[PDB]
């Protein structure tokens, strides 16, 4: 660690390097306020693990997806949880409207073993009518825009928009993302699960 | 110093083996200079190998070829080295791990020391070094370990 | 004879309970001296209907190089061992191209074979290449030399 | 058995009483968290906008 | 190697300070503990890379002996190439003929039908094959077992 | 001349492993005075070594007539070589009561066999049936089919 | 065919030879060689 400076990979480097050797159980606690990019940060902690410690073939220069599928599934579950769990608040387009605790597991020799995640609360209250400029759970908008004319029948979506009554205010946007293509990505993340 | 009739045969055999060609030519690569000398019995670092390289090439394949005329003035030089190592250096060395006077070594702590500093071994070579059998949570011992290394 | 001792060989025993039994079964189609002989004059007769090709006065004793004389019941064993021995079998014949691959279950890299054929020491001629081209068994992006040789062993046909 | 004010465990029925369910798990997370090595990142916010 | 002799053995603790202080290592920016050792940012890392350039002798001699262990057994590849390579030529000069040959296929179909095929040699092997497999199955149960 | 091959061979169990061999090697004991040419007397003596009578001279004389004459090491073997048809292979007879039904391994009732042979096919006689019947391992009303099949065919009855 | 000229020469004198000799013994013995090897394959990998 001199080539390993003060970016989140380091703390996670030092935690892993430390733990596999000492065998005592550990933690990673990030605090902050409303939109203190918490969720984006922890995925970086995981992105250290998911590509360093585990048995992933590095010896080729490919963008990467080079195994192992434990690492691939552990990653995808996070976006999956974000689509369902995250909505949007006046401060934060990506307001994880819930809470999760993650116990990462490691094996005998080096590499990853699994993860135990529990959940605290969820904003089920909002579903009726949201206050100001918020959006309801991401999973919805994704299903509306990306779904094909076939699924539209069975699934029973409105063809037209602004029909949906549980969506207060209107159809609020997020800066720089779509609603549509994010659907196909995560749906594949289910196949990957 | 100069090579005896027995030593010349040792050098000739290994060199003739190294000539890998459909039509033959009688040459070795500078990269192959590593394991040649090793098979010859002299135990060198890659630092020792490159030290006798005609080309300031480092590791790669497809740089320079050396004849037997060139290879022998390499071998003749190599023979001079004295510091090869014994057993008891390694005993003194490996004892440092201890905390309670057991001379016992956990598997993870043992694999990591192999990988980290020096010319280094890989993840793969560690898998080869330890493939069992039937001791959990999960200890090796320093005495039997070193003696098997030297035993070959 | 110690240098006649090269690679390629395997050794068996005299008795056979019911293993080489097969020769008693086959006998009738081929036989010469029914006592139990195939002699110097029978190669010039039977092999004409056993081989895809031909014998010339140039390669006489060479075409018989393995068995130039009295192949008795005692001797048949060391023509069979000579199946595993022959003209550099298996250990050389097969391993020759097999040794090429840097990493594992390979196949000889076609275009580079064409390269060496016209370059490495004795520059060959176009005739051999074109006959070879139509006769190349390229299983997907590399010349399967291993089978191009090993077709004559394995166990999964019976024609010739 | 369900003795109510809730729930199922914990405990019997009043539709919800989730705040009591947030007592049980709260003990289970915390006491163990004391016994685990702390790693921390104290993320601060630059603007409201 | 100047300060700590090894083989006839030193204290569990007292050995570390010289193995630290060899390449100097600034005093404040390291700390001793019981199992876990503590370091600061900066000072540690690059001094830890430098230990590749510096750690000759025993460290690299263990790895080197392992290199010699490996290489003595598993160099292969180039070994049988030269002899085969010459022979490849001995074939290549006659490719137009090759396909017209002797040993092909007549030796096969019966083999699935016959009973106790490869007898005599396997007969010589029989007793040792019977005994050792049981001798193994004795140990190769009992444990997990 | 490379268009004169001998291709294709092994159908079933031609020279059956337990019949063919032990005959060719036996030749030295049949060939009495050691010429290779078995006269009617070379037979005459060897069958005397076997058991008590032996076929008459005419009965051996017809066997000599089956061959083109000089029963020697060439002819005797070749006259044997072609003759494969007659008996059925072991597995074929053996599977008869095994394929008795889709399910599924118990024992076959001797009443069903008695009802079949008499009536469904070539109507065997009262004599033919009960004769072949009598020698039967009848484990309680059902036949040990494979063993009776062994009684039909196995290593056994000389001297023929 | 219980009264033919050239066939049922089998056991009465012929087993002065070999051939038949070992067969049945090996049938009883080969059973043991297989099962010991089969278990020897599967066992260790089960304990893994």
């Amino acid at each position: 660690r001199s080539e390993a400076p003060p970016h989140i990979f380091s703390i996670s480097d030092n935690a892993y390097q430390y733990m596999l050797t000492d065998r005592e159980n550990q933690s990673i606690l990030i605090t902050g306020e409303s939109g203190a990019g918490k969720t984006v940060n922890t995925k970086r902690v995981i992105q250290y693990f998911a590509v360093i410690a585990a048995i992933g073939d590095r010896s080729k220069k490919d963008q990467s997806p080079g195994k192992g599928t434990l690492e691939d599934q552990i990653i995808q579950a996070n976006p999956a949880l974000e689509a369902f769990g995250n909505a949007k608040t006046v401060r934060n387009d990506n307001s994880s409207r819930f809470g999760k605790f993650i116990r990462i597991h490691f094996g005998a020799t080096g590499k990853l073993a699994s993860a135990d995640i529990e959940t605290y609360l969820l904003e089920k209250s909002r579903v009726i009518f949201q206050l100001k400029a918020e959006r309801d759970y991401h999973i919805f908008y994704q299903i509306l825009s990306n779904k094909k004319p076939e699924l539209l029948d069975m699934l029973l979506i409105t063809n037209n928009p602004y029909d949906y009554a549980f969506i207060s205010q209107g159809e609020t946007t997020v800066a720089s993302i779509d609603d549509a293509e994010e659907l196909m990505a995560t749906d594949n993340a289910f196949d990957v699960l | 110093i100069e090579f005896t009739p027995e030593q010349i045969e040792e050098f000739k055999e290994a060199f003739m083996l190294f000539d890998r060609t459909p039509k033959c030519e009688m040459k070795i690569t500078y990269g192959q200079c590593g394991d040649v000398l090793r098979a010859l019995g002299q135990n060198p670092t890659q630092a020792e190998v490159l030290r006798v390289l005609g080309k300031p090439r480092q590791e790669e394949l497809n740089t320079k070829m050396m004849d037997f005329e060139t290879f022998l003035p390499m071998l003749q030089h190599i023979s001079k080295n004295k510091d090869t190592g014994t057993y008891e250096d390694f005993v003194e060395g490996l004892r440092v791990f201890d905390k309670e006077g057991n001379g016992t070594v956990m598997g993870a702590e043992l694999r990591h020391v192999l990988a980290t500093l020096g010319e280094r071994l890989t993840e793969d070579e560690v898998e080869k070094l330890m493939a069992g059998q039937e001791d959990s949570n999960g200890c090796i011992n320093y005495e039997a370990f070193v003696k098997h290394i030297m035993s070959s | 004879k110690k240098r006649a001792g090269g690679a390629n060989s395997n050794v068996f025993s005299m008795f056979e309970q019911t293993q080489i039994q097969e020769f008693k079964e086959a006998f009738t189609i081929m036989d010469q001296n029914r006592d139990g002989f195939i002699d110097k004059n029978d190669l010039r007769d039977t092999f004409a209907a056993l081989g895809r090709v031909n014998v010339k006065n140039e390669e006489i004793d060479e075409m018989i190089k393995e068995a130039p004389g009295p192949i008795n019941f005692t001797v048949f064993l060391t023509m069979f061992g000579e199946k595993l021995k022959g003209a550099d079998p298996e250990e050389t014949i097969l391993n020759a191209f097999k040794v090429f691959d840097p990493e594992g279950k390979g196949v000889l890299k076609a275009d580079y074979v064409r390269e060496m054929l016209t370059t490495q020491a004795e520059r060959f001629s176009k005739e051999e290449v074109d006959q070879m081209f139509a006769a190349f068994p390229p299983d997907v992006t590399g010349n399967l030399d291993y089978k191009n040789l090993v077709h004559i062993i394995t166990h999964g046909e019976e024609k010739d | 058995p369900i003795e109510k004010g809730k729930g199922k465990a914990k405990k019997g029925s009043s539709f919800q009483t989730v705040s009591a369910l947030h007592r049980e798990n709260l003990n289970k997370l915390m006491t163990n968290l004391r016994s685990t090595h702390p790693h921390f990142v104290r993320c601060i916010i630059p603007n409201e906008t | 190697p100047a300060a700590i002799p090894e083989g006839q053995f030193i204290d569990s603790r007292k050995g570390a300070e010289k193995l630290l202080s060899s390449l100097d290592i600034d005093h404040n920016q390291y700390k001793f503990g019981h199992t876990k050792v503590f370091f600061k940012a900066g000072l540690l890392g690059l001094l830890e890379e430098m230990r590749d350039e510096r750690l000759s002798r025993i460290i690299t001699r263990i790895q080197a002996q392992s290199r010699g262990v490996l290489a003595r057994m598993e160099y292969k590849k180039l070994l049988e190439r030269r002899d085969s390579l010459l022979v490849i030529q001995w074939n290549i000069r006659a490719f137009m003929g090759v396909k017209n040959w002797p040993w092909m296929k007549l030796y096969f179909k019966i083999k699935p039908l016959l009973k106790s095929a490869e007898r005599e040699k396997e007969m010589a092997s029989m007793k040792e094959e019977f005994t050792r497999l049981k001798e193994a199955l004795e140990k190769s149960e009992a444990r997990r077992k």
